[PDB]
């Protein structure tokens, strides 16, 4: 029905980052969740994606390490966190679960992670 | 690793003219492409779930082809609201995008 | 109305009703007429000796219980209340495998007059053993039978009958089986004794006559020919001898 | 009311009996009273090791529980009465496939005497193993078995017994002879014990005695074999002057003997050792070769 | 929910043993038929398969309600439980319908009482091929049908105009033969126990030569 | 007898329960999330133009009615309850003949989690029809659809769907491989919809990639028809005085040729068009009745 | 006395029995102890790649529900009490067609002991699949197998063992068959994991040497004598050119 995420993030390079994706309006056991990011002006790069109701998890072959996906079955939330950070990954990060035909049909508010010092 | 590959990078089109997109895939993928508008400073927005059918909400003039590997969106009379970045993206394997197409009025 | 009257008469009837016990149980034995409709017989089978009939077996008998007046019709109720009804325990002797066809519902009807006659039609396909003399193979005509009995009930408890003398049984005049012909068909009714006790036994009877005008062209002709073939070795001269002796085993070979 | 009280006299006798319990479970055996009569002994397939029959298995014991007393001595009862009361669950030790024909109704039958008798009639044709020892074929003569118990009730549970004399209670029809390929002999029953995993049981045993008839194999290969070989000897007559001849002659005979062994060896089933058929086609060839060896030399 | 109180409702005081109009009128039945294909029609056992998705429907007053819903769809569950024509076919040799992973059948019940069954078969038909002029010979045999018991005067049978609809006919295992076209016909048949209605459904099927040229000529 | 909760647990689910309708009935659409583990792919039989395939076949909805509280998270169950409850109606559109096990018990497997979620899988072994287009016979490749949906619910009442990713939903065992002729390539699952006149459905297609093996019919057909070929050749190195050995080798060569010719024949279904190998067979008996009119003519 | 007895204990017994629920359905699992006595081995097939088999499969487990302390026996309840009795769901994977004998009547045990301990046994008949590697064909041993799994309950709610461990399996040297020879026999235990969960297996399995002579006598012995038949060619006179092609063409299409 409607997803909402945590707001913008300014971290320095070399720490990790927590995103937030909680969910109102129906329950994260019935479908999967994705994590899909966008870098400012080129397109949308898939991350990875939970399984809340068996906690299996699956990684894009260049996301895997550096992300991690969990899941809390209490607050309809599903979080990223990011375990070490480069100054290229400073992107809008959205969050979405499988539609109808394995289709992204609801998506995030996308969340900025920005990089200076 | 599916690799999706969208055409054309960048086009320019008048209103009340049909207009043709294009998603190309390297492997099959059956009817599982699916076609997400997204405005600036906006979130994706799904229009065609899977292979050539409409999502709620969406007006009638949006509309898509399936077939194994070559997936076209079309469009008829279009409006101003239309200048939006559009990608497509499978869902038969893990799920990847393609580059994106961007769309202007001139 | 009419349908709530036949729906208080067929409650009534079955109220009260005991399948265990046939009609008249210390009365005297009742009487099963008896039809059968041939629709096809096929598969005349020697190397298995039988023979597949599909027939429309028919039965008619009086119970006094399931009597009405109120309405004057015949009540072709619906195929399942024969669970719920008594019906004779009818069975061919000589069948080896049958069965009652089961499309769209099961094949099989139910019928009850004003006067208690039910009347219990069935579509049975049978595999029927049918022993066969080949000694005067293939000019050989031979007797394929029906053994109709009753299991449980003996002599003084069911009587069996052909419904319609001659006219009991139909359709055998439209039967063309591939190698034989119906010549002629009997029905006899007689009773046989086994140790448990005397039952009665109908017994619907086939003379099949066989055609020989494939077997002339198929077997009879090319024998005749290698001999004809073998006996033109006399006219060769004597000279001949490897001509005269290639022919001759080679009509020994074939 | 007429059936009325038949009705109250069955609804009497099974109120409290469970079919669950065999009569006398806690206190005596059962005995069981069998009886055969084979209304058809169906054809005999070699290849496979096994024979059809058709027969009317009979049972009968002795239930205290169903005593009554009424305007009729046997209660002659429709074959849906079976289930509902006590039977013995006998079974077929050597049974490949048997069917119970319920062709239009179920074929069995109960008779209920006031004493308490039962007498359990049912109709099936059995589809049993007969192991046969194939080195005297088409000469062979085979006692194929029909043996039968029960299952999981014991010996000290359930025990069986032939109701006649056991010369005359495997009955066979005048007209039964449903055999092409074999005669049969005579019936030969016999009663003994065997021990399972689950403890001893009560088999009885029936042997059918069967004889095949040799007289198909004299005509479809002695005959021709014995007629080829003479064929064969008539070379020796021959001068040697029609090389031509007398080689067709011969390689001719090789490969009739050829045919005729091949022909004979569909004929004969699948065996694993050799068979009176086989040795006399082998020596039947081996004279042949030896005519056309001798031929060679000459 | 207010659907199974509309259910229970329903089948309070039904007999599935009287048909409609028991007393009053005869059943007109209407059939449709789909046929998803035509087995191999060989001459051996003078046979054909067909594979068909039949379809009947009537009216049944008993099974008349008063709701906001005008269709209840169900499942197999009450195909026993709900009167059923006692269709059959004449000139089958087997036929069975299918059972796996349900009983494939559909009722559906209308608000006006109407109802339609319909269930998913394989018919081992027999027809008779007339084989001379062979392999240019032409056969159009017939899958006739019609109540077992219920006579002309109690069940009565017809034919929708879109009554019977062939498929791709490409995927069909038509090999000696090519599908030309149908046609319905209705007939009375007297029987021993009455009169019946029969329907029958032609196939006429041309066999098509040149197979037979590579074969033996 | 601490079972006490279990069974009244259950006894309130059923309380009430109606299995006749859908969950969701007035409220929203069915969602069946279907699944294939294929435990061994059956040999294709080419005669019939069908296949066979033993499968696990996986589903899971949900059933709000079927929530409950207690102290075990996951209910196993006896699989008999199944019938007890709504089961969406799958039936496999091109299967031909089908059957679900039954030995010892019905091979069926239904578990309720917490949030009312159901999984109930079967074992079977399905028989569909493969449509082939046989003319490259024998180096020919086939996809053998699986086609399967819901008897009588319409699209906007039972939609079906994929329970993983659909590349990974149809597994196949690494040894469940019962095929001897073909070999199997690959899975291609797809989700459709078919018009009908009493509505629309969903319908989830299987395509199973096979390629034929040519490794027996490069042996049985193509060496035997070169190497008599080849024998037809050697006829022009024979002399044209000595003609009564070219020409028996020639009306030989052609019955072999005949003999050949039918024996492939037999081997392949009947098919109304000419195959590869067909073409192969007269092709090279062109050659070899070539060859004898030459010689005739010389 | 000893009935009145008997019929109260079953039936206190059965009075709430839960068909749907395991012994210790929320406690720890269900031991099951096997045992296999096998009748035949009906027929090894190549053309179909299965063997069928006979076997009497006897199951044991304890269910305290059944438990009595009245009458002190054991007691051999009719085989029609099982289907109102939890039994396991054991299935083998590998079989293609399966059947219980139907005959006096279903061929089933039950028997229950005074512990609460059950035995369940079956005369069951399957068709189980066995792919052969014929690439060492006819010198060759195959190795077929009887794969036993419980279908609808994992590994923590049904143990599968071997009753009596290798005396478990009986009347495996009692089994002759015209192609084969038994060489062993092998029972091993093994869990198997799948998507939905892990489950108990065990195996039966046996070595199928090929039994030799029988294949000489069929095909070797045959094509020896014609490659010998095919060498008198260069004794008979190259002069004589006829008989000679005669005799090769004979042996090629031989
Ligand atoms: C001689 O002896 C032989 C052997 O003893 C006899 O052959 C037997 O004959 C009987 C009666 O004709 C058959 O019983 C019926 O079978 C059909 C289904 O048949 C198909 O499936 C069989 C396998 O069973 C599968 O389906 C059942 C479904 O219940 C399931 O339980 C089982 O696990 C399995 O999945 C096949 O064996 C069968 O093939 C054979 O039988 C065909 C019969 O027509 C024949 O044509 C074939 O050639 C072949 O021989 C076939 O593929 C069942 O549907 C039917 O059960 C319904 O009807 C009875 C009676 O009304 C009722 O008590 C049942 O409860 C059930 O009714 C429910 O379901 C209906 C579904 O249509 C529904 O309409 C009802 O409203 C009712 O719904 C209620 O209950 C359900 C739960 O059932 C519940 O969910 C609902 O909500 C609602 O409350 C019978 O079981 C035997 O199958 C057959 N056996 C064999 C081996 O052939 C032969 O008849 C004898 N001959 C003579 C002359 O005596
Ligand atoms: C596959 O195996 C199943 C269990 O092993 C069989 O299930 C059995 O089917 C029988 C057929 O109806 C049932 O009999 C019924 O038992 C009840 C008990 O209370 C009686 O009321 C019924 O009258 C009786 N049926 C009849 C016609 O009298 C068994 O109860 C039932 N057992 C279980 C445990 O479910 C399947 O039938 C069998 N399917 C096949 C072989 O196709
Ligand atoms: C085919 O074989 C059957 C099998 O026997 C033949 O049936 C026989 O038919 C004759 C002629 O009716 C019966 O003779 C009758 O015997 C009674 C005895 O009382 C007598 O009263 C009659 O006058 C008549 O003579 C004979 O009994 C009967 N066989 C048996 C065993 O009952 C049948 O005739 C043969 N032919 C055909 C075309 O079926
Ligand atoms: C028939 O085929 C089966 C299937 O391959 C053979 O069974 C296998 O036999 C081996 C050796 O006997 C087993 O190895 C065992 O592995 C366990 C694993 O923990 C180990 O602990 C043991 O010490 C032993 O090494 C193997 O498990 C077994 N089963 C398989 C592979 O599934 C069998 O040997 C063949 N022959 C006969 C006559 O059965
Ligand atoms: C199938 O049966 C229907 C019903 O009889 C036939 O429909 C008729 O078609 C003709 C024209 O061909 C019309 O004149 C009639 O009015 C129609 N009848 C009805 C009741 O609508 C239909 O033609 C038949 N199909 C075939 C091929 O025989
Ligand atoms: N006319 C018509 N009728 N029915 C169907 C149909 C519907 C559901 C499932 C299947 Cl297997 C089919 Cl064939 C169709 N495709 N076309
Ligand atoms: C009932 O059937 C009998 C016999 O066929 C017939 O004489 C009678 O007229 C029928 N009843 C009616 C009302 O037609
Ligand atoms: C019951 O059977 C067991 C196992 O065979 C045996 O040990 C025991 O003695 C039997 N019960 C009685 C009371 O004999």
């Amino acid at each position: 029905v409607q997803l909402q995420q945590s707001g913008a993030e300014l971290v320095k390079p070399g720490a990790s980052v927590k995103l937030s994706c909680t969910a109102s309006g129906f329950n994260i056991k019935d479908t999967y969740m994705y994590w899909v990011k966008q870098r400012p002006e080129q397109g949308l790069e898939w991350i990875g994606r939970i399984d809340p109701a068996n906690g299996d998890t699956k990684y894009d072959p260049k996301f895997q390490g550096k992300a991690t996906i969990t899941t809390d079955t209490f607050s309809n939330t599903a979080y990223l966190q990011l375990s070490s950070l480069t100054s290229e990954d400073t992107a809008v990060y959205y969050c979405a679960r499988k539609g109808l035909r394995w289709a992204m049909d609801y998506w995030g508010q996308g969340t900025s992670v920005t990089v200076s010092t | 690793n599916i690799v999706m590959t969208q055409s054309p990078k960048s086009m320019s089109m008048s209103v009340g003219e049909r207009v043709t997109l294009s998603c190309k895939a390297s492997e099959y993928v059956g009817t599982y492409v699916s076609w997400y508008q997204q405005k600036p400073e906006q979130s994706p927005k799904l229009l065609i779930y899977g292979a050539s059918n409409r999502y709620t909400g969406v007006p009638d003039r949006f509309t898509g082809s399936g077939s194994a590997t070559d997936f076209t969106l079309t469009i008829g009379s279009v409006q101003a609201e239309d200048l939006a970045d559009y990608h497509c993206g499978q869902s038969y394997s893990y799920p990847t995008f393609g580059a994106g197409t961007k769309l202007e009025l001139k | 109305s009419n349908m709530s009257l036949v729906k208080e008469t067929v409650d009534r009837l079955l109220k009260g009703y005991d399948i265990r016990l046939r009609p008249d149980f210390g009365g005297p034995p009742v009487a099963v007429g008896m039809n059968i409709d041939i629709a096809s017989i096929d598969m005349v089978s020697e190397v298995n000796m039988d023979y597949t009939l599909t027939m429309y077996f028919q039965q008619a008998w009086r119970d006094k219980r399931l009597s009405y007046n109120v309405i004057p019709l015949n009540l072709t109720l619906d195929n399942r209340v024969a669970d719920q009804l008594w019906v004779p325990d009818t069975y061919f002797l000589n069948d080896k495998k049958s069965f009652v066809h089961g499309v769209t519902v099961k094949n099989r009807m139910i019928r009850l007059h004003p006067d208690g006659t039910v009347l219990y039609g069935l579509r049975i396909t049978t595999t029927a053993a049918c022993m066969m003399d080949l000694r005067r193979y293939p000019l050989d005509e031979q007797n394929c039978t029906l053994e109709i009995e009753s299991y449980g009930y003996t002599t003084d408890d069911i009587e069996f009958y052909w419904r319609g003398d001659d006219n009991a049984v139909t359709g055998v005049t439209k039967i063309e089986l591939p190698q034989f012909s119906i010549v002629d068909y009997k029905l006899i009714t007689k009773k046989v004794v086994f140790s448990t006790g005397s039952y009665p036994r109908l017994s619907l009877s086939f003379k099949l006559k066989r055609n020989i005008g494939y077997f002339i062209l198929q077997t009879y002709m090319p024998s005749i020919l290698i001999t004809i073939l073998s006996w033109v070795s006399f006219w060769i001269n004597y000279d001949a001898s490897a001509a005269r002796v290639a022919l001759g085993i080679t009509t020994v070979l074939t | 009311d007429n059936t009325t009280v038949f009705t109250r006299i069955l609804d009497r006798l099974l109120d409290g009996y469970d079919n669950r319990l065999r009569p006398g479970l806690g206190e005596r055996v059962t005995e069981v009273k069998t009886d055969i009569f084979v209304t058809s002994f169906g054809p005999v397939s070699d290849h496979d090791m096994e024979y059809t029959i058709d027969v009317f298995f009979r049972q009968s014991w002795k239930d205290e529980r169903l005593k009554f007393k009424g305007p009729m001595t046997v209660l002659r009862l429709n074959n849906l009465m079976a289930s509902k009361i006590w039977t013995p669950d006998t079974f077929f030790h050597n049974g490949k496939k048997s069917v119970a024909h319920n062709m239009t109704m179920p074929n069995k039958l109960l008779r209920i005497t006031e004493d308490g008798t039962l007498l359990y009639t049912m109709r099936l044709t059995v589809r049993a193993e007969c192991p046969m020892h194939l080195e005297d074929f088409p000469m062979d003569a085979h006692a194929c078995p029909l043996k039968f118990g029960s299952y999981a009730y014991t010996r000290a549970e359930v025990v069986y017994e032939w109701t006649r004399e056991p010369a005359r209670s495997v009955v066979v029809a005048e007209d039964g002879s449903r055999l092409n390929q074999y005669d049969l002999l005579g019936q030969t029953v016999d009663s003994g014990i065997v021990q399972s995993s689950t403890g001893e049981y009560v088999v009885m045993t029936t042997h059918f005695h069967l004889k095949r008839k040799i007289g198909y194999f004299v005509i479809q290969t002695y005959l021709p074999c014995i007629m080829t070989v003479i064929l064969s000897q008539v070379s020796f007559w021959l001068n040697r002057e029609s090389v031509p001849a007398r080689t067709v002659f011969g390689v001719t005979t090789v490969l009739t003997m050829t045919t005729l062994s091949i022909s004979a060896r569909n004929s004969l089933p699948k065996v694993a050792y050799a068979t009176a058929m086989d040795w006399f086609i082998a020596v039947c060839y081996a004279f042949v070769f030896s005519a056309l060896i001798e031929f060679a030399t000459v | 929910g207010d659907v199974t109180v509309i259910l229970n409702n329903l089948l309070e005081g039904y007999d599935n043993k009287l048909r409609p109009d028991i007393g009053v009128k005869p059943t007109l039945i209407h059939t449709d038929m789909y046929v998803n294909s035509i087995g191999p029609v060989n001459a051996i056992n003078m046979e054909y398969t067909i594979d068909i998705f039949f379809a009947q429907t009537w009216y049944d007053r008993r099974l008349k309600f008063n709701s906001t819903i005008k269709v209840l769809r169900l499942n197999s569950n009450m195909v026993g439980k709900i009167w059923i024509p006692d269709t059959f076919f004449r000139n089958s040799k087997k036929a069975d319908a299918h059972w796996i992973t349900t009983p494939n059948r559909m009722l559906r019940i209308w608000n006006d009482g109407r109802v339609l069954y319909t269930l998913r078969l394989t018919i081992d038909a027999e027809c008779q091929l007339q084989l001379h002029n062979f392999p240019m010979d032409e056969h159009s045999c017939p899958l006739e049908f019609s109540s077992y018991g219920y006579p002309r005067e109690e069940i009565v049978y017809q034919w929708k105009r879109s009554s019977v609809e062939v498929g791709d006919t490409r995927s069909w295992r038509l090999y000696q033969f090519s599908f030309v076209g149908l046609r319905n016909t209705t007939e009375v048949v007297k029987t021993t126990s009455g009169d019946y209605v029969v329907m029958s459904v032609y196939f006429d099927l041309s066999r098509r030569m040149g197979y037979f040229t590579i074969q033996t000529y």
